[PDB]
Parts: C-alpha cells; structure tokens; sequence
C-alpha cells in the first residue's frame, strides 16, 4: 500500500529545536497538500502545505516557531520546530491530502502515518 | 547424497515461482489498463455534468453541475499524472523484474531438465528420485512449468508463491543431502569437484551459485546448499529474487484516490471547497459555515445523498436525438466513451454561444 | 578444439545482446510517459480554448475556440484509448520479452563465468585463450556485461545489436571449433560427452541447448554449434519475441500524440463540429464548411488556427485565479489540474449571465 | 511501424483500430467507414465496405481496374471530402 512515513523524533529539550520528515511512498506526492497534525488530548493540526506547494497554514499554537517545507524530489514533507515546550510533547503524525489546499478545515486526509513521538523536557 | 540428480522437491518451488512471475506482465498490462479506464470513467462523468450545465445553465442546479464536473476533471486529470509518474515506474519495474529473474529461474530448470543420461539418472529427478523428468504440454512431470514466457494478455494481479514477505516455498532446507538430492541419479551440475562435478582436472576454483544464486554448489563432495527466500528483508549474491520481491511488494495497482471515487460528504470532496471559494464566495479564507451555506444553495445539502442526486439529475437529462445513432439512448447516464461525449459537449457549447448572442445583442 | 572452454568472440556478442536488452525496460518508461505528457500538453490546449470561450461569448472568435477546443480535447482522448489499448501491451509486451530473454542469457554467461579451475583454464576465456576472465564491475574481461538488470529510469533503448532484421552480431559460424573453443582451456560445459564434457558414466542422452536456444551443445565429442540470428522471420522462440516486440515499438508518436500543420477544415474533429453544430447537417459541401471557418476564423489555412491560438494563448485570467505577481495569460499557464479550475470559474461566471439573461 | 496492408482486406498495424475511420482510394476515393463503424460513404462510380474491431481488418465486398489502397483518418467520418488519411497502404492491384 501507499505508505506516509514519519522519522526524526525522539527525546529533546526544551527551547531548541527538531527537524521531523515525513516520506511518502506509492504515491504521487506532487498530487497531494501535505500537512502535520499531533495526538497528545484530541488531535489537532499543526501545519500544511498546499499541493502546489504555494501556501503554507500553521496552527496558532505554533505560528511563528514551527515552519514546514516540502521537497518534490525526496517526496519528503518537513516540520521544522523551534522553541519546543513541554506543551509539543506528542505523537506527529503525517497527512496527505488529494489536490488539497494544506489546510485543516473541511479537508479530508486520505492517507495517513502511523507518527513520531516528540517528548518536550524540561527537566534536566 | 551430495553431488547426485536433484528430487522434485528441490525444483518444484522453482517452477512454482516461474509460473507465477509468468503472470506479472500480464498483471502489468491490467493494471494500466485499468488505469486508464478509471481515468476515462472519471471524465465520461465530468464530461456528462459539463453537458448537463450547458443544456440547464442559469440555474442552481447547472451551477451544482460545475461543482460536479469539476470535481471529476480534477480526479480524471490527477489520474493521469499518477499514470504518468507513479504507476508507469511501478509496472515497467515489476514487468522487468519478474521477467528477468524468470529468465534466471527458466534457464537453470531448462539446464536440469536436459542434463540426464538415461530414465533414471539425471539431473532432474520425480519425487522419489526413481526417473528422470520429461516436458510436455507446459508441465515436467506434471508440475506446471512452460519454462517461456507466455503470450501477454491482462489478467488481475495475484500472489501466491511471491508475496508480501517473500517467495513462500523457498524455506530454509535442513537436510538438502536427503531431500533435494537423490541417492544415484548422477548430475555433474551437482558439484563442482571433479569426480561427481563440473571440475575436469581438478576441482573448480571456488563455489557457483546458480538460478540468479539461489543454489550454492560447493566445490567438494557436499551437498548444495540454498537460501531462505520467505522472508526477505531490503538488501547480495541473489539480488534478482529481493528485486523481484521489493518492486511486486511496492505496486498499488490502479486504487490510490485519484482512481476511486469519495463517500466523505461535500465539502471535503476533492475541489468543492476551492471552487466554491475562489468562483462562489470569492474569498481566499472562508469558514466551514461558508461553504455549507454556499453548497445549501445548489445542492439542498452537504452529504453524499445530495451529490447523488445531483448526479441522478444528470444522468437522466436526455441530448438531442440526431448527436446520438439512430434508435440509441440518449440520457447522459446511458452514454459513455470520451471522444463521444466530448463532441456533444462542443454542440452544447455552441448553443451557448448562440443562445448568449441572441440574449445580448 | 572440441570440448575446451569459449574463447571471447564466442560469448561477448552475448554480452553485446544482453547490454542492450537491459535498455528495453527504460525504453517503455520513456514511451509511457512521453504519451501521458503529449496527453496532457492536448487537453492544456483544450482547457485553454475551453476559458477563452467562456471569457468571450458574443464574438465569432469564442465560437472558433469551441472549434479549437474540441480538437485538442479529442486528441487527448483519443491519446488515453492509444495509451490503454496499443501502447501498454505494446510496452509491457516489449519490457517482458527483453528482460525474460537477457535473464536467460545472463544465467548462462553466469554459468559460463564461475565453471573455472584457475587463472589459464576454465568455460570463459579472453580473446586469445589465455586467461579466464573475471567480472570487473559492470564488465567480464573489459567487455560491458553487468549480467544484472539495471535500475531503470527513462531513456530510448540503442537498436545496435538487436535491430529491425535481428542480432547483428550472432551471424553464421564456420568454425566453431577453432573461433568458440580455446586450445587447452577445460569446460564440461562445452559438450555432453562424459570424458571431457557434462556426462559422468556415458554421454547425455541428448544435446542440450542453452541460452534460450542459442547454442547447441552435442553429446559426442565435437564443437558447439549456433543459430544465426541475424536475418529473423516471425527452440530459440525467446530470440525471436524479443525481436518481433522490440520492432513492433511505435513510441507516442502516432497520430493521436502529434499536432497537425494542414488545413483548418481537414483537421481532427472541425468539420463534424461544424456540420453537427454550425449548418445542422448530415452531409455538406467542403464550400459550405469554408464559409463557415471564414465567419469564425477569417480563413481556413494554418495561419489563421494558429493567430485563433495566439488570442487564446494571450488572454490574461483573473489575478486571483493564480496568485500575487503570478503570470496571468492563459498561454503562461501550464497544468491540468490547474486549467481545469480555472475553467470552472469561468463557467460559474457563465451561469451568472445566464441567471440574470434568462 | 504503423502499417496497413492490403489483401478486399486491409490489417492495421501498430494502430488503435477503433480510433480511425477507414478508407478505399483507387488510382480517387472509393469507400469510408466512420470511426465509430455507424456510416458507410461511396464514389458516386462505385455505388451499390466494412470492418471487424477484433480482427483490425475492413473489408470490401467488390461485386474498376486500378491499384486499390487502404487509408486511416483519426476520428474521422469515413468520407473523403475534407479529411486527411494519416496512414496509407500500399496498395493491393
Ligand atoms: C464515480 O461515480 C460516478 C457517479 O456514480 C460514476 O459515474 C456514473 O457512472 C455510472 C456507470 O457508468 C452511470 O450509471 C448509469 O445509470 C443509468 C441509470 O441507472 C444506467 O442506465 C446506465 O447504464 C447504461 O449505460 C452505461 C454507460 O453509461 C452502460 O455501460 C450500461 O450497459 C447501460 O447501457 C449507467 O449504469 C452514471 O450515469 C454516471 N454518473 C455520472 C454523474 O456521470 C463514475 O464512473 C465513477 N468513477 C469511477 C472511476 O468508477
Ligand atoms: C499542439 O500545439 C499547441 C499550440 O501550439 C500546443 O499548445 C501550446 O502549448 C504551449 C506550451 O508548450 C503554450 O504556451 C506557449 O509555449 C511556447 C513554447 O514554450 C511559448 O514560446 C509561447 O510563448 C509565446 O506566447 C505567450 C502567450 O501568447 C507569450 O506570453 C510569450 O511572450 C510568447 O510570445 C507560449 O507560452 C501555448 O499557449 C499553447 N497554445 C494553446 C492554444 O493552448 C500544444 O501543447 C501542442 N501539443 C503537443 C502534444 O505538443
Ligand atoms: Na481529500
Ligand atoms: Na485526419
């Protein structure tokens, strides 16, 4: 089957930063908006990308501190996280979407990765 | 014993495999084909809603149609750039991948199969090891194994010998002297040494893999060894059978969303939300709300049941009998084929033109 | 001699052969994605022609581009049904044929490369029968011979050694037995006799052929024989159907995949759609058709299609339509999927005339 | 390697038979056959064809002396008035 493939999580402190991938296999990347979500809680969005890759959405929660990149030749979407906090502590879990706009809203994510645990420190 | 003719057993699995990846052009060729017939049968529906909103146009329901012909567009479109980028790769790969590790497999069998001396003593021996085998009408000694390539027409994909985790009947052999070779069928292609073997002189240089180096064949007085194949992993001396596996593995067939039509309401079926953003709204950034609102407009509703009726609405709307053959259908839902329905959308078109003409001038 | 092992020029026209099947494969990626793109570049135009249309109802040019729309929207169909029902088989056909025969090959070659007792003296020999030969990365003895399928990517296949007449370099061999075999190398894969060859009590009961039927291994004491490949018409079958589908290749190069440079009247769909549509005829005069391609063209030549093109490819879409500093005309736009929602657009527009005009 | 060859029948070769009208020429056009198989056309000359999809072969039922070709017409109508055949045999005697 067509596979979303999330890697690059792990352990970290808090205040720096984590670079997660997600690589999609069996399928057309360049057909699909790409978008991050997370699971603590209910899952929420946290960042997207449109299929033309020309708009990026990111969630309020982490606007101005997470960024997401996409590279049409490695199939990869990216989720560049800075200033983490306790509060990022969750499952990342990729989304692709057919043609979508890399939006939350009325999308519906037609494949879907079975996610990278990110867990915040803040103890030393 | 080491170094004798080889018991049924040993190559049945081999013929097995060969029949099988027999079939992989053939499942290639379904499988594009198939493709391609999504794709069309997403433009036949595009094309029936595109006629549907000419015939009807200045009404809700024709601008319900729109929404519906642009969503079928969109999915025969990335479709086609799914054939062109994705499935075209995945089936050439396989295709090429089967064949060329059946090439391997055939040969060495065909090898066998001739390498014999009298009924009984041979390289290719029947399960008890008592006679050699013979070929006719597509199986050796009743195994089906054509060792050919056979004519290619579609046929859906399968997997039986070859699957997910590897070529099942290739397991592990604990006792290949007892079970693959025979007590005295003589088979220089058994060995390597120069008694029983392939050495003249002396024993050759060193061991020979054979059948794209499933079989090891020492150069001693041993029995052959062989490599377990049912459960592969990514990686080799037999390279052929792990490419074979990873490239049947990795094929979706014609079934990734592009090919299969949505059953998750309107608004998140592909394209509705756009369109009716950027044509409707005009508005980048609009709000659920929004667009349910908008859709209550033109489709009574945001659930599938509402896109369906839509989509009955277009399928019963009759053409103009003279764009049809004589005593042919001529509802839109009775109607297929791309370049038909395309030309009764050109005569539409023109009606429009004409109609707007004679409204405006 | 009989019974010694091959010398180069016996089996490198084999890894001549092999070689170039390894670039079948990537042949047919490079003819099924090639016919998917002129697929696309048609229905581009179409769309583009379909918006003009939209855009301009109430002039004579918006019904000519309904005209141009209709062509190119025919020639992608049309492409799809070739792509489905004659370039698949023809290119899966090609792939599978190729690649089952360089198998065969290579599982012999293969054979030949490790049956070898030493250094001087085994089944592969160079040129001059001195040295067995060994694998040297994608060589045997400097000779291309990777005997692996290489991973394919698109590219158009050479034709040297497999062409449209069959295997140039497998000819007729008038002596086998001093050109194939060395002197002194021993093989017991040269014949099927038991004292120098594959037998072990007494010969085989039979020649054996290998290589998919290419050479012809005797069970007494003499020299392999070969066929000759050269001059192929429709025990060697695997030769022959990689010949006959590797020349039946047409590439997405038929009519559906090209543009046509004639008359407007002449081209793919024109004349129906202005017969059906414009006179609401069964059958007219090709004056009549004329007539009707000067009201909405101005002409009916080459030059007047493409100055029609030249409205449609400089028609600008609605800034919103493509975003901020982003180019506007229709000929600077590229993409199903986006023209398609462009065209949407513009007939929702359509239908917002009509709900007042109506 | 699109080929069509004449024997009446005519084969088409490395062509998707279903996608072209096809034609009889003599030397003038002698007979058509829609894309679609649905209409027939003749010189006036000739007056009083056909075609197996399976077979890619159109025939003529002949019950004059010139060479006869095979003509295909993308889509065409299976006339010969404003049409341009993109394939031709060689014709058959
Ligand atoms: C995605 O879903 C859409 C919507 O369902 C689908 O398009 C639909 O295709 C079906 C099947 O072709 C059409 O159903 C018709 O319904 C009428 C009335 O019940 C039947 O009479 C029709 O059958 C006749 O005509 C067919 C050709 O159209 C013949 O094949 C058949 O032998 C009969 O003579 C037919 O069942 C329906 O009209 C369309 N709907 C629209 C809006 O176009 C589409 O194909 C699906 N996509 C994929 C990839 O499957
Ligand atoms: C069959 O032929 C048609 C018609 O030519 C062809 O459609 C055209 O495709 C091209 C893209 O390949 C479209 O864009 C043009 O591309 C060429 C080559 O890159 C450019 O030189 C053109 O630029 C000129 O025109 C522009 C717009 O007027 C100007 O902005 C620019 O300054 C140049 O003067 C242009 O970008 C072209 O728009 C379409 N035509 C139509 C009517 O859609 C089709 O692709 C061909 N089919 C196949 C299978 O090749
Ligand atoms: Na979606
Ligand atoms: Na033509």
């Amino acid at each position: 089957q067509v596979q979303l493939q999330e890697s690059g999580g792990g352990l970290v402190q808090a205040g720096g930063s984590l670079r997660l991938s997600c690589e999609a296999s069996g399928l057309t990347f360049s057909n699909y908006a790409m978008a991050w979500f997370r699971q603590a809680k209910e899952r929420e969005f946290v960042a997207g990308i449109s299929w033309t890759g020309s708009r990026t959405y990111y969630a309020d929660s982490v606007r101005g501190r997470f960024t997401t990149s996409r590279d049409g030749h490695k199939n990869t979407v990216y989720l560049q996280m800075n200033d983490l906090k306790p509060e990022d502590t969750a499952v990342y879990l990729c989304a692709a979407d057919l043609l979508g706009s890399g939006k939350d809203g009325t999308s519906v994510y037609e494949y879907w990765g079975q996610g990278t645990q990110v867990t915040v420190s803040s103890h030393h | 014993a080491a170094e004798k003719g080889f018991k049924q057993a040993f190559w049945q699995p081999l013929c097995q495999v060969s029949e099988e990846l027999d079939d992989q052009p053939k499942g290639a060729l379904f499988t594009l084909q198939a493709a391609a017939s999504k794709i069309q049968k997403m433009r036949d529906a595009a094309l029936r809603a595109s006629i549907y909103a000419e015939i009807n146009h200045g009404t809700n329901r024709a601008k319900a149609a729109v929404i519906v012909a642009n969503h079928y567009a969109m999915k025969a479109d990335s479709g086609l750039e799914a054939l062109k980028q994705t499935l075209s790769s995945q089936e050439v790969t396989a295709t090429a991948t089967a064949s060329y590790l059946k090439g391997r497999i055939d040969e060495y069998l065909n090898l066998l199969l001739q390498t014999k001396e009298s009924g009984t003593s041979g390289c290719m021996m029947d399960t008890s090891g008592t006679n050699t085998v013979t070929k006719a009408g597509g199986t050796i000694g009743g195994v089906p194994c054509k060792l050919q390539l056979s004519p290619i027409q579609p046929k859906r994909p399968a997997a039986t010998y070859l699957g997910k985790a590897g070529y099942v009947g290739l397991t592990r052999q604990a006792d290949a002297a007892n079970n693959f070779h025979d007590n005295d069928a003589e088979c220089r292609l058994a060995s390597g040494h120069n008694t029983n073997g392939l050495g003249k002189s002396g024993q050759l240089s060193a061991a020979v893999t054979m059948a794209a180096g499933y079989v090891t064949v020492a150069n001693s007085q041993t029995a052959v060894t062989v490599q377990a194949l049912d459960a592969l992993q990514e990686a080799a001396a037999h390279q052929p059978w792990i490419d074979a596996w990873k490239a049947k593995k990795a094929l979706t067939g014609a079934e990734t969303a592009e090919f299969r039509n949505e059953t998750a309401g309107i608004a998140g079926k592909t394209g509705v939300t756009k369109l009716v953003e950027e044509a409707l709204l005009k508005k980048k950034d609009s709000e659920a709300s929004e667009i349910q609102t908008e859709l209550k407009k033109y489709f009574s509703g945001h659930e599938n049941e509402q896109w369906t009726a839509i989509e009955k609405l277009i399928s019963e709307q009759p053409v103009a009998q003279n764009l049809v053959g004589d005593n042919q259908p001529t509802k839109l839902g009775e109607l297929e084929g791309n370049a038909k329905l395309t030309t009764i959308l050109a005569y539409y078109r023109m009606e429009t033109a004409g109609k707007f003409e004679v409204l405006t001038q």
